[PDB]
Order: C-alpha cells, then structure tokens, then sequence
RNA sequence: AUUGGAGGGCAAGUCUGGUGCCAGCAGCCGCGGUAAUUCCAGCUCCAAUAGUGUAUAUUAAAGUUGCUGUGAUUAAAACGCUCGUAGUUGAAUUAAUUACUUUGAAUAAAAUAAGGUGUUUAAAGCAAAACAUUAUGUUAAUGAAUAUUCAAGCAUGGGACAAUGCAUUAAAAGGAACAAUUGGGGUGAUUCAGAAAAUAACGGGAGAGGUGAAAAUCCAUGAUCGCUAUAAGAUGCACGAGAGCGAAAGCAUUUCACUCAACUGUGUCCAUUAAUCAAGAACGAAAGUUAGGGGAUCGAAGACGAUCAGAUACCGUCGUAGUCCUAACUAUAAACGAUGUCAACCAAGGAUUGGAUGAAAACCUUGUUCAGAACUUAAAGAGAAAUCUUGAGUUUAUGGACUUCAGGGGGAGUAUGGUCACAAGGCUGAAACUUAAAGGAAU
RNA sequence: AUCGAGGACUACCAAGAUUAUAACGGAUAACGAGGAAUUGGGGUUCGACAUCGGAGAGGGAGCUUUACAGAUGGCUACCAC
RNA sequence: UUAAUA
C-alpha cells in the first residue's frame, strides 16, 4: 500500500509490527511492574540475611563473594554482588543496604551466575569508602 | 495491469540510454508524457520526438543523445507546497545545479525552477539528471 | 493474462485506419439496416449478425457506413434482447454445466469451473446495474435461470 | 536488438514479417476478395477469412470452406483483391 | 545450496510422476529421477558361441539377444558403478 | 584541585614491589596455574576540570520498526492453491461541488526563531541612553514586522493532476461470440493384458526357500519345477522424454458419450466491465477416522531366525490394521522453483510442443510470426557468495499496483484462553527465565 | 422541570440507534493544551508542576445563604479517623 | 559378515 489514500494500512501495520520489538515490546507490557524485583526504581533498600560465594563459569576459576538481600518495598529475596577486594569483611547482618543494578550484559554480568546487583552502601558510606 | 502509463514511459527511455540506444519506442501517448518530454527538451535532454497517431493512442518515438542520466516517475503524486520545493530537491536531485523536478500545476506541467518563478505547487510528476 | 488461469494470448481483431467505408462498398444504410434487422428477429446475437454482414454482404465494419454501432442500431429498432448478450451467454455456459452435474456428481473438476462461470456472471451483473442496462430487480439464480436461457 | 533500425521508416519486408499487431500502425493481413462462380459469371464478395460456408449468390457451388484462419476455396475459383 | 539446478530430476512442467523400482535395492524412486540404462546383449556369452554353433540341429540359425531396461536409484548406481562423482565443473556436461 | 583511567573498543606504562586460576579485576572480548602490560600498591602521564564516576530511564547511534527507509531462494521471513466483499490502485480522450495549490482574514501571552540594546562580556532583562554633555529633544523615544502554526473552519486567483457529476475510439486491458484444433484435464460406462498368487488335472521323485555363511519355514498328505485350464483383487511394463495437460494436489490399456479449458485465426459484439484482495468460500498427496463391499501383492503392530557385548533395528520367514472401491470426515507435507499476483523495458543463440502464414510433393525439410515447458554463452547488470538472466536485472541515481510474512538463538508453535473435529489433531497463540552468539556462502 | 434548548423527566405511539472506516468492552504506573528533551530531513519520547481550561478537598450523599456554590479555612446524616 | 567410546 503505496498509494495516495493508503495511510490506514500503513498505520496499522506499523502497529502491528511494532509488537516484534524484543527490546521495546518489554518495556511496554506489564512486566517490570511485577516480575522486576527492582521495579523502576534505580536503587533499592533492603536487609542482609545471608552471606553467599558463588562459584564463577567454565572458563573462569574462584568463588564471587555476595549477600543475600530482603527488599522494603516488595519483600522478595534477591543476590548482590560486593564490589572491589575484601568487601564483604564490611558488610554485617540484618542492617539495611542500598542495592544497584549492574550494567546489563548479557542480562547478568559481572558475578557471573546469575547475579544482576551491587551494593552500594552499608548504612555507611559507601562499600567503597568505608 | 497498466495503472501508471507514465512511468511504463520513463522506464522505457532510461532503459534505452543506459544500453545506449538511439532513439526509443513509447506505445501509450497521453498529454502527460508528451509534456514531460516538452520539459525534458526545453532543458535539451533530448534531441526531438515525433508522434504516430494509431487511432488507438497513438505511439512515440524519442530521439536521445548521450545526455540524460536517468529519468524516472513519482509514485503517489504529492501535494507539493511551495515550502517543499527544497525539501524534495534535497532528496530527488544529485546537486543544486544539475537536475530538475517535473510538476503538474494549474499552470500547465513545469519544472521546478519556473514554477518558483511562478509561484505556485502542485503534485510532483518526475525528475531527471 | 485470462482472467481466471495463467494463460495469455493475444488474438485480436486489428482494425484499419480508415475509419470510412471502402471505395468498392456501395451498399446504402437502408439495405445495411434492413439486412441487420432481418438478422435481429431470427434470434441471433448481435457479435454474430456483424458477422455474417460481413461474410456475406461484405460489409465487414457497420460503423464505417451506418456511422452507429450494431447494438445501437437494435436498440432504436427495439431488437436488442433484453439480457445483454455477453451476459447471456455466460448464463447459459453455467446452466449447462450444471445440468451436466446433476448426474456426475463426482466431477470436481466441472464444480470448479462452474464456480469461476458464476463468479463471472457477478461480476457483469453488478457492471450493467451500475450501466442502468439491467433494472436492480434483476438477479441471477439457477433455479429460474434455466428458463430464461433456455 | 544491439543492432538497431530507424523506429520511424520500416522497410517494406520489415513491416510485413512483423506480427499484424506489432507493426508501426497496426494493420490487417486480412482484404475483402469477390469469387467467380465456377456454374455461373456471377462473384461473390466475402472476407478473407470467413468461418461459414460461402456459397454463390446464384447458386451454390459452393466456393470455399472456413478452416481455422482463412478461406479454403475451391481449386477452380478464382478471385481478385478488392481494392 | 543448490548443488544441481535441475534438482537432478528431469520434471519441468508438472508437479508429480509415476514411481518405479530400482532394479537393484528395490527402491521406490520417481520416473525421472531414476538412473535409466538399457541393456542388449546374446543369450549366449562370447565363450560358449563357439560350442552352440558346432553342435546343432538348424542350418543356419542365428543367435537371439536379449533386451532390458534397468532403472537404479542414486544409491545403487553409485554404488554399483553404473555412474561416477564428478568435478563440479564437470557436473554440467550432459553428453 | 579533584574525579576516573593507563590490554583492545578508548588518550595514556611492554616502569618496579607483593600477590600465584587464590584474592580478584572484568559494561563486551578477556587477564590471572608463581617472570600478571588487565589483581593489590609505589612512581609517572591520559581525559575532563570545580567538577567527575556509578545505576535506571528517554533520544541519537537504529537504513536493528522502514512515509523518506529495510528484508522474504539458501541467514528469520511468500498463505498448498484458486474464487471473493470491504479497502487500495485503476488506459488514451473534451480549446456543480470536493480535493490540490497561491494569497489573506481572524487567532492569549510565556516559550522557539529572530530585530535593537556593552547587564563590564555572557546566561539574562526589555530596558536604557549613544548624543543632545542630557531638565529642552533626538521624543508624542523602544516593544522587533516580533514570523510561526499542524489538523479542522472562512474568503480569494488558477483548473494541470484527481473523486462524486448527471455524447469520443475500440487499449499487443478485460469479457462474450464464431472457425479450426490441442489436451497421460475431469466424470460415467465399456474394454484389453499378462506377472504374482490360489484352485483343478497330469508328469517327476527329493529336495525347496533364504543368506556374507546360515537358521526359522515349506515338502513323501509328493514340494520347488513343466504344460494346460479356470474366477476374483490389483496393477497399467517396454513406448515414456529436462515431452503434454491441470489453480495446486495431481493426471498413462482402447472405445464411446458428457463436459471443460486454453492456444491460434478474425474489418464480429460490449465499452472500463480491470489488478490485488482482511472477513468468507470451493479443491487440497500420503497417513489417519466412521459404515458397507473386497481382501491378490506388499505390509506400521506382532511372532519367530540370524548378527552383535546387547539388537526391542538393519538381513531372512510368517503376518493383523492398512493398502483397493463407494459415501462422509480430516485439512496437513522438503504441499519446493524453499522464488506471491498483475504490468512495462530488456544482450547473443540452437532446439522443442501447439497453431497461423509463404516456399518446397498427413508425414518431412525450410522462411516469418503467436502462445508454452525448457537449455547454452556473457568481458554486461545484480548479489555476501553460491549463483540469477522468460530475473534473484532496470534500487542510496532508493517511489509501477496490491496482499501476506520476519526482527539474535532458545524457552516454543510450548502454556493458557477461544474455535473447528467422532478422535488423532488443525487455526489463533504468549510469558517467566536463560544465553554472546546461533546462523548463510565460500577458501 | 429548568435561566434555557433537550428523553432532562413523565404519558401514549413507532422500532429504532452504533459497528470491520474497529462500535461495545479491557489497560494505562492517562487530567487536556500552549509547550519540553533529542534531532540533516522525516521523526521518537515526555508534559503532576509558570499560563489557559477541567475536577477535588478523607469517602459518598443531601442542602442553607446569595447575583454566582451542590461551597467543605459553610451546614446535616452515614463510614473511617 | 562384524568395527562402540575418548
């Protein structure tokens, strides 16, 4: 539909296969308000109940040091990385922590198996500067 | 089915100058193709075409010499402001000297230059290099 | 191409550029009208009357003597059938097909092409409505059709 | 044809070998042609290619036999263009 | 893709065609497509001519032959040498 | 003067101390197993700088959402095929509205653009002054014309291209008619053939099948083998082809009917009736289902015997459903040319199928031309290449008309919901989560 | 009845109205606009919030005064405080 | 005739 008059198919078709867009279509449907533990918010609060090592992918040798992390606002139970060397030392238990994202990846990233977010504070500072 | 005579024309003359034809052969004549051919030779595109009346609209024979690059219909003929103009030219032609649109007016058909001129729009045919 | 199956011919009738009556014709409208109307009242289509006109009389276009065409000419004198010819024929096509139905119900071949026969017969009865040849009325079906062609 | 010929003047031959459709003005290879009667003097003008018996406007020796593209006249008939 | 152009059958105009039996496997492989050899041969082989022809009770007899037409599927005319791989420039040549 | 970094993307160290596939770094590729350019530090310099990193989201990059502007043979992607309504698009042609186009009217500012103005520049403000040394005078000083501005509405000049209006011709558009044909196109009846197997009778008298070798099995109640007779089922060799017909699936003994379609021929008729088509409708291999008939051969299942470490398989023997016909369902295939339908232009050939038309006396050899299935050459066009050339060419020099489909690989054509079917199943059809590749052509 | 047109309401009469050009439904982390961010052209996303228009005062509902309110820094009743 | 795996 190239002609003068044909502006409803064109429309409509645009419609329709916009519907195909991986990375637009999850943006739009009702996903990120309920299978997102974060939700849309950048940075979330939540408590430490557990302390986890992680062991990393075939190619790769060691153990990821991480915390296990109850959200305020949903409740549900997440993994967080801990950043640079012996950072973990500094974080305690059932205290409140800030937790942030990571890059995006292949949708994990950096603690390999399945980890998607970093802690960014310790009710301190920063689990840098502490 | 033919739904555009006009374009089965210019992709006739195209086809031909690129193999380097002397002259071509259009089946269907209408007012519309003799015009765009009018403008084509006003610019000396091409040398000279003659018409051969079949009582069953006619045929044309066009006469080329080595100068016309490629010359090609629109599809869907748009309403073209005169705020446009540049617009399409910025898209259709190769430079600012070089080319010209084709466009049918109330004035009769005429390139873009002197439709400016003229000061008036209308829908938008062709153009040639 | 054909408007139903892949094939495409190009057997035409190519008429001269002269759009007048030849120098040897020497017959007149009135033999040529009369001719046609005799023609007329034997029941004979009108593509098939310029036919003989021309195989016998020699008279091989009319527009080029009368100056109006064959169904104009039977239309003034009141002879032109009332189903258009065209029509006519593609109605009687699709009622012998059916017929032919009736005992050899397990021909899909003939359902086939009697699908594409009736598909035609609609797509001419909607043009002569919008023509104003066929009053509104008008409309086919094989229960009464094999009357009216017959 | 990378050789190509004035689109304006055909030839002669070049014209008639070309389809009847196909020429610069389409024309008819067909012409009206009057038969002589082999019983009587008497000529009958009819088509070229007629599709129906053609028979004498005297009697009816008949004079040719449609057969799918043009008239098959009998050996003793013997006809001239109508011009 | 597309190691041969003809699809190595033989079909243009038509969508389908009769089955035959490979005369070796037994296979069902389409008309076209089957390996077609003719065979005429004596029913007497060109050592035994000699004894058949000295010892007989007709004059002058002559020796019949036998006519067959063998079709193979491409498993077993490759197989049984009947034909060979070729170059892939010299897979075009069809005399 | 700090923030981040110094393997690559990305500017910057093949400097020295520790660490030894640990700790770790690492957005991606990756570096680390004791001589680390990537870890932890010291020195140095790299970028920006009162800023600089991180995390989430918008925009550009993304010609990876396409109107400008994509892709569909093989990478993902042309409905199995035809008919068909809305929708979209519609041949040439003539010396009242709408649409289109040019000017305006009217229309809140702020904001955007833009005119002036030394807030010391600038972001600002719409004021201040330039000089009159200014009360005086420019002066009744500036207010940017401040322009917008799309979709509607109002007025005006034009009527080329278009729609609804209410008499041209005869399209290498379409339809109809007629003449001669072509057709393994379809339906019904009729009709021929002998292979295999079964039976009847006779001869013969010890094997026969089958395999790589065998075994299971058949045979003295006379098998295999040979001749002669029968009656059903099924099938339709050789002719049989890069040949024909059909919308596709598909179509092969010869006769007679009933149909159908197409090509060619035409100074025959109509006069736009056309192309593509969501919804909808016919046909749709094989398998499968329901109920009758038939039940020869072969044979999913099954049972034996071999082989093997095992063999539920390949090999051999037997064998049920099925294979065949009628009526009704089912609606799927690598339903393939993996290439939608229609239309125009288009390099050299040789041959073939069916016509028309000259020559040469139905058949055959040649010239021309129309239609069909194909083939060969290309230093040319295209493409990632293979390859395509009766297009997969005429496309960044991007627009002839219309419909369908695709958006990294999986999950998955799965779950659920809806609907069709007697059932198997068919049509529509996700998400969570997981992953830096999966894939195509060629060396 | 209202300031007033009007099924706005009542009585009788008729069977009509919308829909594939998407009605009726469902979602919105939706007040609309002037405008904002980014853009070669085309576009994409945002706009609670300067200004214009709409609606509300914990949830409905019913009213008083008056030229203007279904007012809530007015009143009455129910629910939660 | 048989010929599995790293």
């Amino acid at each position: 539909a190239r002609g003068l008059h044909a502006a409803r198919k064109m429309l409509a078709q645009r419609r329709a296969n916009k519907w195909a867009d991986k990375e637009w279509k999850k943006g739009k449907l009702v996903t990120r308000y309920k299978c997102n533990p974060l939700g849309t918010a950048s940075h979330a609060k939540g408590l430490v109940q557990e302390k986890l090592g992680i062991e990393t992918k075939q190619p790769n040798s060691g153990i990821r040091k991480c915390v296990r992390v109850r959200l305020l606002k949903n409740g549900k139970k997440i993994t967080a990385f801990v950043p640079r060397d012996g950072s973990l030392n500094y974080v305690n238990e059932n205290d409140e922590v800030l937790i942030s994202g990571f890059g995006r990846r292949g949708h994990a990233v950096g603690d390999i198996p399945g980890v998607r977010f970093k802690v960014v504070c310790v009710a301190g500072v920063s689990l840098w500067g502490l | 089915v033919r739904v555009n005579v006009l374009a089965d024309a210019l992709k006739s003359i195209t086809n031909a100058e690129k193999q380097g034809k002397r002259q071509v052969m259009i089946r269907p004549a209408s007012k519309v193709i003799c015009e765009f051919l009018n403008v084509m030779m006003k610019h000396q595109y091409i040398t000279d075409y003659t018409v051969v009346d079949t009582h069953r609209s006619g045929k044309i024979v066009v006469n080329l010499n080595g100068r016309l690059n490629k010359c090609a219909v629109i599809s869907p003929r748009f309403n073209v402001t005169l705020s446009e103009f540049d617009k399409w030219e910025a898209n259709l032609l190769p430079s600012r000297h070089f080319g010209a649109l084709v466009l049918t007016t109330s004035y009769g058909i005429l390139d873009n230059t002197e439709a400016r001129a003229k000061h008036t729009g209308g829908r938008i045919l062709g153009f040639f290099y | 191409g054909r408007m139903y199956n892949p094939g495409r011919g190009i057997s035409r009738r190519c008429i001269p550029y002269r759009r007048s009556a030849p120098s040897w014709l020497k017959t007149s409208t009135l033999e040529v009208i009369d001719e046609m109307c005799k023609l007329a009242k034997k029941g004979i289509a009108p593509s098939q009357i310029g036919a003989i006109m021309r195989d016998t009389h020699g008279v091989g276009l009319v527009k080029s003597v009368t100056g109006s065409k064959v169904l104009r000419i039977l239309k003034l004198a009141g002879l032109a059938p009332k189903i258009p010819e065209d029509l006519y024929f593609l109605m009687k096509r699709a009622v012998s097909v059916r017929k032919h139905l009736e005992k050899n119900k397990k021909d899909k071949d003939a359902k086939y092409h009697l699908i594409l026969i009736e598909s035609k017969i609609h797509r001419l009865t909607r043009y002569y409505k919008s023509a104003k040849v066929l009053e509104a009325s008008f409309k086919y079906d094989a229960n009464t059709a094999s009357a009216i062609v017959s | 044809p990378l050789i190509e010929v004035d689109l304006l003047n055909p030839t002669a031959a070049s014209e008639a070998k070309a389809h009847k459709m196909k020429r610069l003005v389409p024309t008819p290879n067909s012409y009206f042609l009057e038969i002589k009667c082999p019983k009587c003097g008497a000529t009958t003008t009819t088509f070229s290619h007629a599709h129906r018996q053609i028979l004498c406007q005297k009697c009816g020796q008949p004079l040719g036999q449609p057969t799918g593209g043009k008239l098959k006249l009998t050996q003793q008939c013997k006809f001239r263009i109508k011009k | 893709t597309s190691k041969r152009r003809n699809n190595g059958r033989s079909k243009k105009g038509r969508g389908h065609t009769q089955n035959v039996r490979c005369s070796h496997c037994g296979r069902c492989v389409p008309k076209d497509k089957a390996i077609k050899r003719y065979q005429i041969k004596n029913i007497v082989e060109a050592a035994a001519v000699r004894d058949i022809s000295d010892n007989s009770a007709l004059t002058k007899y002559k020796l019949p032959k036998t006519y067959m037409k063998l079709e193979y599927c491409v498993s077993c005319g490759i197989h049984g040498r009947v034909v060979r791989v070729r170059s892939r420039t010299d897979r075009r040549n069809r005399l």
